[PDB]
């Protein structure tokens, strides 16, 4: 569904 | 968003996507007010029904995003929660009575072509804007169609849906729904005598209600997506936060609080 | 958007 | 931020701050009773 975000927001 | 259409690039600057940082997912609508202040609904962030209570911890603001499911590498903006600011006299319990929450973001967002906040209606603004048969435009990422065992088809919006409603009677509105109604809300949509469609809906929330001012050209923010009953259905209305009732506790927040 |  | 929050508030750069107007703008502002 949701493409991955930079796991540095995360 | 319901029998909408995709928006248009910058077809709404302030737009703001409420991401689950985990389960990685879309919480609600939100907008840009500000460099550092977003407009939610209150209820995006709690509602003990469904046992909301997120801390500004749990979630990222996704500005300037066209597509829902893609990572917009070099066109959105993705921000952190600083501080969280509810309406005091928020009644989930009830009727969601002041349906309204405030976000400060650790930082300034950058503006850019899709990427601007939209303006705070003014007592004349509203005065003049805020009538009956007056056409709002509410954006979302949400369901395209009520949640049905029955349906068949893709329930959620690649792009950004966009859908014009007109300001409605309270009278109207009263006699639509069993629900105690409050001046804290109002009211948009097509009347039956009109047959036409288009609500927003379960993910829609949190989402402004904008309407374009004759009077100087600026786009404010009238409602906040808040509550209904179905999504497009047949003699239903949306409800909205009346933005400018609720204006003073807004002022008063950003104010001592921030920018 | 919560239903009643 | 308040009244006419920002300063530059609602003037949407790939529109007004551009002359242009999106395809469902003037549905809007025929509602506030006519083009005229």
């Amino acid at each position: 569904d949701f493409e991955e975000i930079p796991e540095e927001y995360l | 968003i319901v029998e909408g259409s995709d928006a248009e690039i910058g077809m709404s600057p302030w737009q703001v996507m409420l991401f689950r940082k985990s389960p990685q997912e879309l919480l609600c609508g939100a907008s840009l007010i500000s460099d550092r202040w977003v407009l939610t609904a209150a209820h995006c962030l709690l509602y003990p029904p469904w046992d909301k209570n997120f801390t500004e911890n749990d979630l990222l603001v996704r500005i300037g995003k066209h597509s829902r499911t893609r990572y917009e590498r070099n066109i959105e903006k993705i921000s952190m929660l600083e501080k969280i600011y509810i309406h005091p006299r928020y009644n989930w319990r009830e009727n969601l009575d002041r349906d309204i929450a405030l976000m400060k973001l650790k930082k300034p967002v950058a503006f850019s072509d899709y990427i601007h906040p939209v303006c705070l209606p003014d007592r004349e603004t509203a005065a003049s804007l805020l009538q009956a048969g007056y056409k709002g435009r509410v954006t979302g990422w949400g369901n395209l169609k009520e949640t049905w065992t029955a349906n068949v088809g893709k329930g959620q919006p690649s792009v950004l849906q966009v859908v014009n409603l007109p300001i409605v009677e309270r009278p109207v509105c009263k006699d639509s729904t069993r629900i105690r109604i409050t001046d804290n809300m109002f009211c948009a949509g097509y009347k039956p005598d009109e047959g036409k469609r288009g609500d927003a809906c379960e993910g829609d929330s949190g989402g402004p209600f904008v309407m374009k001012s004759p009077f100087n050209n600026r786009w404010y923010q009238m409602g906040i997506v808040s509550w209904g009953e179905g999504c497009d259905r047949d003699g239903k209305y949306g409800f909205y936060t009346h933005v400018f009732r609720l204006k003073k506790w807004i002022q008063k927040v950003i104010d001592q609080f921030g920018e | 958007r919560p239903p009643g | 931020t308040f009244g006419s929050g920002e300063a530059d508030c609602g003037l949407r750069p790939l529109f007004e701050k551009k002359s242009l107007e999106d395809k469902t703008e003037r549905e809007l502002l025929e509602s506030y009773i006519d083009g005229r």
